[PDB]
């Protein structure tokens, strides 16, 4: 198959173990800090996809070093497979452009 | 850390009348609020989750209210079996903290006590040591007063009296006065003699046996 | 079946520890989270820490001077709580209970009553309470166990192996001399007494035992 | 400006009690105090810093709680040596603020 789509592919499923991994990973290193909000695994669930779509509402986030380090690797995951969806997109535009100017 | 205050301390109820237990939060925490029950001698009990979510196998009477900071239980028609104390407990920040509970209580009708005195058992005797032993069970309210005899004179000394909480079963209370003599001094004895004094009666409820 | 089971019991000197053990059963989560409850007698509920088996992190409320330290075995799924240099203010239900990493904790143990003392364990004496010759009997006839003489708490008490619920209440113990007393108080149609069989059950977790004392009349 | 309210202002203790400070900050501010002692004729010393941590040197007889507005400085086991005057101060927001102090008496 086409390496683009391929990799949408790929990057949608790694984007989904990012997901749970960092839900798991933020409780993990949120409890235990007073006054922290992403403790439990639902919310934490609601916040990592929050925070892989940049649609960061503010009603949770990590307040601890590795809770930030877990948010800053959902970050740039779920950026970057966003991005890579943009970049099949503009690879079948550009084919498809080619094809139909008969080159 | 929050605070989670449970004022009143005590509910008095009437049966079959609803019945509201209140929590607040120090500050707004959702609906991230659990109540568990805690009957005399047991573990807690989840009861209600999420401030208003039903729990598999909790009778359809309980239900959760609010939101934010106030949040309320509530019992619609109390029954004896949910005499208990009652924990809120938040999971909004770490760490989670309870509420300090609140007991609930029945009032019932008045009932006087059933008394019965046990003459000491023959293998304590043996031992070497004599209780006799004095249930005053099952009475309405819960202030009641035990005398004992002996040969027709009070007597104060080796008495230890007991009382239960509010009964889950008839929301009546219980209380038991054991007399402790040595054998010696219970063999130089003849009636012994265990008095109830309760509201329900102007004249106490005596009950006596005889060593002989 | 029971989801955690807690032992009854545990006496520890002063200035000495104890692990306290809670086996789980049931469905386990890689999000499960263990918590652990103190209830000194006449008080709260108060929140002791938190372990996750799945990772063995745990954490402890800041509020009050740390004596836990929490583990877990997985293979045996068993939670440990090390409390360590106890003293009387240690003595109380220690309960664990099971989160599943939702917030609320859905399943408590029976919770194991840590004493803190020097006093020597020391099983009860149970005596039957049957009325005398001369007690007169209504449609109900009451029986009781007198429970003697043991250290630490708690005993528990069930008439006709736990069959013998309804008309049953058992008295706070009292304590003397370092030694616990209480009775048990068990009440029946005097139409099916003696008849049919009553007998209380008293078990003793501190020291492993169980005893069973059948009421007969006094003949 | 965060007002940092310590009371009482005096704490009397037997040796060898637990003893807990308390400070109320006038707003939230998570977990952005820390805790000093002075004794007579001293410099202040960093006891706790973010409300819990501890600081190295420090016995491990104190401690740190609490996050929001309320703070608490415990120590397990007073001695003589803690006889002292104890600030606590804020961080999460501009200027830094100070408590105004509670003095152990034993
Ligand atoms: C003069 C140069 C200044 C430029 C930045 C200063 C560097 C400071 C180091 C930052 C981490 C250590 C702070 C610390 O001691 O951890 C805790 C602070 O008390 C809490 O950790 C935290 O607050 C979370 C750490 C931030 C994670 C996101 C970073 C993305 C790589
Ligand atoms: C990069 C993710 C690291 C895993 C976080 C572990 C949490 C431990 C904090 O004490």
């Amino acid at each position: 198959s086409a390496l683009h789509w391929r990799a949408a592919g790929a990057a949608t499923v790694l984007l989904v173990i990012v997901l749970l991994a960092g839900s798991y990973l933020a409780v993990l290193a949120e409890r235990g800090a007073p006054g922290a909000q992403l403790i439990t695994y639902p919310r934490a669930l609601w916040w990592s996809v929050e925070t892989a779509t940049t649609v960061a509402y503010g009603d949770l986030y990590p307040v601890t070093l590795w809770g930030r380090c877990v948010a800053v690797v959902v970050m740039v995951a779920g950026i970057t497979s966003f991005g890579l969806v943009t970049a099949a997109l503009a690879t079948w535009f550009v084919g498809r452009e080619q094809e139909r100017r008969g080159h | 850390d929050i605070l989670l205050t449970q004022s009143p301390a005590i509910l008095s109820v009437s049966p079959g009348e609803r019945v509201s237990f209140s929590c607040r939060a120090s500050q707004s925490i959702g609906t991230d609020i659990h109540w568990y029950q805690q009957r005399t001698n047991g573990s807690p009990r989840l009861l209600i989750k999420y401030a208003s979510e039903s729990i598999s196998g909790i009778p359809s009477r309980f239900s959760g209210s609010g939101s934010g900071t106030d949040f309320t239980l509530s019992i619609n028609s109390v029954e004896s079996e949910d005499i208990a104390n009652y924990y809120c407990q938040q999971s909004n920040r770490w760490p989670f903290t309870f509420g300090s509970g609140t007991k609930l209580e029945i009032k019932r009708a008045d009932a006087a006590p059933t008394v019965s005195i046990f003459p000491p058992s023959s293998e304590q005797l043996t031992s070497g040591g004599a209780s006799v032993v004095c249930f005053l069970n099952n009475f309405y309210p819960k202030d009641i007063n035990v005398k004992w005899k002996i040969d027709g004179s009070e007597r104060q000394n080796g008495v230890l009296n007991s009382w239960t909480d509010q009964d889950s079963k008839d929301s009546t209370y219980s209380m038991s006065s054991t007399l402790t003599l040595t054998k010696d001094e219970y063999e130089r004895h003849n009636s012994y003699t265990c008095e109830a004094t309760h509201k329900t009666s102007t004249s106490p409820i005596v009950k006596s046996f005889n060593r002989n | 079946q029971v989801q955690l089971q807690q032992p009854g019991a545990e006496l520890v000197k002063p200035g000495a520890s104890v692990k306290l053990s809670c086996k789980a059963s049931g469905y386990t989560f890689t999000s499960d989270w263990i918590h652990w409850v103190k209830q000194r007698p006449g008080h709260g509920l108060e929140w002791i820490g938190e372990i996750i088996p799945s990772y063995g992190r745990a954490n402890y409320n800041e509020k009050i001077q740390k004596k836990a330290t929490l583990t877990a075995d997985k293979s045996s799924s068993t939670a440990f709580m090390q409390l360590s240099s106890l003293t009387s203010e240690d003595s109380a239900v220690y309960y664990c209970a099971r989160e599943r990493g939702d917030g609320y904790f859905a399943v408590w143990g029976a919770g194991t009553t840590v004493t803190v003392s020097s006093a020597k364990t020391t099983p009860p004496s149970v005596y039957p309470l049957a009325p005398g010759s001369a007690a007169q009997t209504n449609s109900m006839v009451t029986l009781g166990c007198l429970v003697k003489g043991y250290f630490p708490e708690p005993v528990t008490v069930t008439w006709n192996s736990g069959s013998l619920s309804s008309g049953v209440h058992t008295f706070p113990a009292v304590l003397q001399s370092d030694l616990y007393t209480l009775s048990s108080s068990v009440t029946v149609p005097s139409s099916s007494w003696p008849s049919e069989t009553v007998t209380c059950n008293v078990a003793h977790p501190a020291s492993s035992t169980k005893v069973d004392k059948k009421i007969v009349p006094r003949d």
